[PDB]
DNA sequence: ATCGGATGTATATATCTGACACGTGCCTGGAGACTAGGGAGTAATCCCCTTGGCGGTTAAAACGCGGGGGACAGCGCGTACGTGCGTTTAAGCGGTGCTAGAGCTGTCTACGACCAATTGAGCGGCCTCGGCACCGGGATTCTCGA
DNA sequence: TCGAGAATCCCGGTGCCGAGGCCGCTCAATTGGTCGTAGACAGCTCTAGCACCGCTTAAACGCACGTACGCGCTGTCCCCCGCGTTTTAACCGCCAAGGGGATTACTCCCTAGTCTCCAGGCACGTGTCAGATATATACATCCGAT
């Protein structure tokens, strides 16, 4: 008889452990390696000190977490439970990025 | 020596870690790849920026103090680097 | 679109000169050459008792060559259905090819040791060379113009020899996007010109011309002239070729049992076959004057007619 | 005759004249006046002595002595007018206060 | 190359408010940041504020309104509260 | 007979005109009044230049317009055509104005 | 001449006016005065604001400069008056 | 002692004089460069045209001769580049561009 | 009190650029102040840039690299471009 | 889906102005000419940090695989809110009136600028040790079918 | 709804590298003077803001009332959570070359600074016509009877 966790309840404490925690919740390398292709778009050859890659990549991942607040805060008003995309999208014109 | 085509850098379960210390509970695939485009969005801000001083700098690589101020005029500050 | 039931056990699908016969390796080590035409069977050769990993037909249509898991390598004839040669040699191989414009030479694939063109004439065969020195599982192709051979290793690095003299008229390890290296998964070709497409492991069919291959020559940077791929699925392909006309190529999703029909010009996706989910779709080729697709799924052949607009409106 | 620093003569721990070099290079004035630099170490030192303390409170309740980013980003995050100070300030290694909303808990 | 820093005057105002708190080099660069932001600025502010009414001498008053005005509330109260004893003992002397 | 329009097709009329429109939608005097008796709070007899007080009231003004604006755009995401302060509360959170 | 209690001054039919300009169809009675609240609030940034310049300026009066300052200040710059 | 102002060396309508003047008296840099208020005048000058273009087009649009704030309004808004440099940017008698919203249509 | 402005140079802009059209007294306000705003900003990116590089001398780069980091896109490219042609014409005198 | 009707809105014309175009005299800030100094440009060198590559591990991404549960659509309802009509209120104009405080000018002084002479606070660099990261395990605590 | 079972808390032990105390070695802070001037202060002006009157009237308060949209509930159903396996490529550790970063030493061309001069810009009048306001009209639009 296998046994399996109610939906969410997994997700909760993950969500309590990620919230304790604080390493970059995004592999390095990848990112890494993303930051050089775009940046292929205003110069070639160009270097990075890798400590500035890991602020800038963390600062861009900080971001993220308070875009998803805000995309939660949306969803609960609308009284759902699940972030769709039109809320992430309500969630940048109020924040006027569009 | 050129890269290409790693916007799959960013994988879904690493935006469903994200959305989860977001505090994210339930997630539609249709999230994930638009999440991307809007993460590429935000570099093709402060990433040119960031160029940008270092054009202004006459180098040819960018330091942490670039980004700094990049996301400075941004008004998104970030400490812990100058 | 259609299906073979009479034939059974199948592993491999190959087609002649003019595609009217399909050479199957069945599961019990016997070949069925079925004929397209009359729909039923025109030839069964039991040729030994290990599974067909591989199958090539002749130029003419007249000689077949088949390859046992028992790491045996054989030659047969359509008519007379007799054994012309047999030999056995260890690393069990995975792809044999004949020499599109000579009788003689064919191309066999082993796991562990590099590709080898043996002579069909006598017992004489050519090592092909490695460049990374560390393959351990590696590819091979002739050329459409009988006159080169691709070769690519499982770190991307192809090598483009002379068919006779093995000698490096071409060379270079292609990125991966992320510019990392990927192992080979096939090289094959079309009837017509020169273009030719290479399915990897990183899911990125490579449709390239092989006239700028030769071009670039050493340490050359050679982009494809088309990109294939399922971007919503990632799948990777077991198996890809052109169409029978060579504007379009069809690439087999194994994992999902489908084909997938793109272009080359444009290489805009024409449409998807999506056979029946159940089976597991393990090999596939295109008829190469018809508008016919015949695939294997789990061991069973099955047909996709294209039919053009008439037979119900005339 | 002996010299002794002015944030001695403040009563102050940082460094007067350095804030006062700060502020001639700075361009920020023709001329910066005498207690200008004196008043701005005290408001930096006051403003420190506050952000420190409340980490240190935060550190000492995760039973660890070195302060860590992750104390500092919960100090500033646990203070109103800290946080309205720094609102628009991503701070490194921070992460989010541990938050989960109403409607997130099962019954 | 000496780069000058506030590494030393954090840790002087730590072991003050917290005697046995250890501090980690990423927070000291973080706090030494966070100085240098809030001086950078609060000196804008007195500098636009300066140039407002057409002086050219940035003051005590000037630092004094330029708190006032970013620091919120109970924080700008016990800032100029601080400055202002600073400025008294320094001027005593 | 008497006629009545159906709810709303008047409010949508209006809304055309005053988008059309550009005086102010606030009355000087009771704002201007509101203003001393706010300012009392940091210092009795402040006067105001009159031109001073009309740029204050139509910057509060042309900021009221944006956050009704966004509490619009959350009301017409939570699949609502009605206001509510909840709405108000939440615009305001996104916006960080509290 | 002592002012007080005016908070009234918006009205009902003025918030009304001010939402139908931005565009709102319906509004529940619960968002007039909750709104003169919010208008309030945003007062007590800039008015204070205000009068510290003026205060730094050893004035008695408030200027349109000083307003313009104190909006720019708090990300809300204002064009028209200097 | 040819008189000839440097406006019109740079062939331009703004006062290079004034805005060199400006960033002397105005503690932006201990040193201002000599191109540096021409090249400043230069792209005020070429904002000031991009501006000014779509504003009297609104101005004919409405035909209105003189050009009236709300012209401003729709001018700076009806762009998207000029919006986006003036995000957080209001104007007097600025008002909103026509704007409603799809479900708010009657049906 | 002479209290400058920029209102004859935005007046002959315009009619340069359309001169049947006329423009008021306030919009010629706002227009006067939208230029001080954004000279205000190229002025204090351009002082943070020199800052950033140590430099004292404010020159026609780094107004270029400020104009490039404020206007967005087309605007920038426009700008710079006029800018450049200026300031050519302007030291081929 | 349609037509008659009411209502509201766009238009032309009158015409009436007050803000606006511009013409003027005068001021002073900008252009000319010249001199000093030294921030910036050039070059040459040293080197740290970057990019690059390879091999082993596995934590992690990918894929798939049930299945329960929130998204959503429809339905009913009733309460709150637009809408029109009144009655009532201060809002707006303008008008005069007082003067408190902006706003300007003129000092004259105390206050940094600045330069030079002096030197310990502070900083790169060096040991060094213990708080903390990691871990093994065992108790502890939340959850899910009864 | 009580155990079963899986994830977490914590306790103790191991070992390490960053935090911290310490050391020469500057150079930037301090101190003492001299200079030129920023502005603090006094004093005078006028004007713009403040305050009350009264007058007309558009606008606000309140009511009645239909009505339609928020809200609440049902039911379905997709679809995303959950967890197993299978893949891979991130990572980490190490080694390599060099390439631009950074520095230092010259060198001067550029700019601050000063004085001279006048000329464009600005305060201030002065006609004057573009647009703000009223009126009657003509048309576009919502809405109920059919």
């Amino acid at each position: 008889k296998p046994h399996r966790y109610r939906p969410g309840t997994v997700a909760l404490r993950e969500i309590r452990r990620y919230q304790k925690s604080t390493e970059l919740l995004i592999r390095k390398l990848p990112f890494q390696r993303l930051v050089r292709e775009i940046a292929q778009d205003f110069k070639t050859d160009l270097r990075f000190q890798s400590s500035a890659v890991m602020a800038l990549q963390e600062a861009s991942e900080a971001y993220l977490v308070a875009l998803f607040e805000d995309t939660n805060l949306c969803a609960i008003h609308a009284k759902r439970v699940t972030i769709m995309p039109k809320d992430i999208q309500l969630a940048r014109r109020i924040r006027g990025e569009r | 020596k050129v890269l290409r085509d790693n916007i799959q850098g960013i994988t879904k379960p690493a935006i469903r870690r994200l959305a989860r210390r977001g505090g994210v509970k339930r997630i539609s695939g249709l999230i994930y790849e638009e999440t991307r485009g809007v993460l590429k969005v935000f570099l093709e801000n402060v990433i040119r920026d960031a160029v940008t001083y270092t054009e202004h700098a006459k180098r040819k690589t960018v330091t942490a103090m670039d980004v700094v101020y990049a996301l400075k005029r941004q008004g998104r500050t970030l400490y812990g680097f100058g | 679109d259609g299906t073979l039931d009479c034939i059974s056990m199948a592993l491999t699908c190959t087609f002649n000169r003019w595609g009217t016969l399909l050479a199957v390796g069945c599961n019990d080590g016997r070949i069925v050459i079925w004929d397209f035409l009359t729909r039923g069977i025109a030839k069964i050769i039991s040729a030994h008792i290990h599974p067909v990993c591989s199958l090539c037909w002749s130029r003419d249509g007249h000689k077949l060559v088949s390859a046992s898991t028992d790491n045996i390598v054989s030659q047969w004839d359509v008519l007379s259905g007799d054994c012309d040669q047999r030999f056995r040699f260890p690393s069990p191989i995975l792809k044999v090819q004949y020499h599109p414009r000579d009788q003689n030479k064919v191309l066999v694939c082993p796991m562990k040791s590099a590709p080898v063109m043996l002579t069909l004439s006598d017992s004489k065969h050519v090592v092909l060379p490695v460049d990374d020195d560390s393959d351990l599982n590696v590819v091979a192709s002739f050329d459409r113009r009988g006159e080169y051979i691709y070769t690519g290793n499982a770190k991307g690095k192809i090598l483009v020899l002379k068919t006779d003299s093995q000698d490096l008229v071409a060379s270079f390890r292609v990125t991966t996007g992320t510019s990392n290296t990927t192992a080979i998964k096939s090289i094959e070709f079309a009837r017509k010109g020169s273009c030719f497409l290479i399915n990897t492991a990183d899911r990125i069919i490579r449709v390239y011309d092989g006239r700028e291959i030769l071009t670039c020559g050493r340490d050359g940077e050679p982009e494809p002239m088309q990109k294939l791929q399922d971007l919503v699925n990632r799948t990777p392909w077991k198996k890809c070729c052109f169409s029978g006309d060579g504007e379009y190529i069809v690439a087999g999703s194994a994992r999902q049992h489908a084909l997938y029909i793109w272009e080359k010009s444009i290489g805009n996706l024409v449409k998807i076959l999506h056979g029946t989910r159940g089976e597991l779709l393990l090999d596939v080729a295109w008829h190469p004057v018809r508008p016919i697709i015949a695939s294997i799924s789990s061991g069973v052949v099955s047909i996709w007619a294209q039919n053009q607009v008439e037979n119900w409106s005339a | 005759a002996k010299a002794k620093t002015r944030s001695s003569r403040a009563g102050l721990q940082f460094p007067v004249g350095r804030v006062h070099r700060l502020l001639r290079k700075g361009n920020y004035a023709e001329r910066v006046g005498a207690g200008a630099p004196v008043y701005l170490a005290a408001v930096l030192e006051y403003l420190t002595a506050e952000i420190l303390e409340l980490a240190g409170n935060a550190a000492r309740d995760n039973k660890k002595t070195r302060i860590i980013p992750r104390h500092l980003q919960l100090a500033v995050r646990n203070d109103e007018e800290l946080n309205k100070l720094l609102g628009r300030v991503t701070i490194a290694q921070g992460g989010v206060l541990p938050n989960i909303q109403s409607v997130l808990l099962p019954k | 190359t000496r780069k000058e820093s506030y590494a030393i005057y954090v840790y002087k105002v730590l072991k003050q408010v917290h005697p046995d708190t250890g501090i980690s080099s990423k927070a000291m660069s973080i706090m030494n940041s966070f100085v240098n932001d809030v001086f950078e600025r609060i000196a804008g502010e007195a500098s636009r504020l300066a140039h407002y009414n057409k002086r050219s001498t940035i003051t005590s008053r000037e630092i004094q309104t330029a708190v006032r005005l970013l620091l919120p509330g109970e924080l700008a109260k016990h800032a100029v509260s601080e400055g202002t004893k600073a400025v008294t003992k320094y001027t005593s002397a």
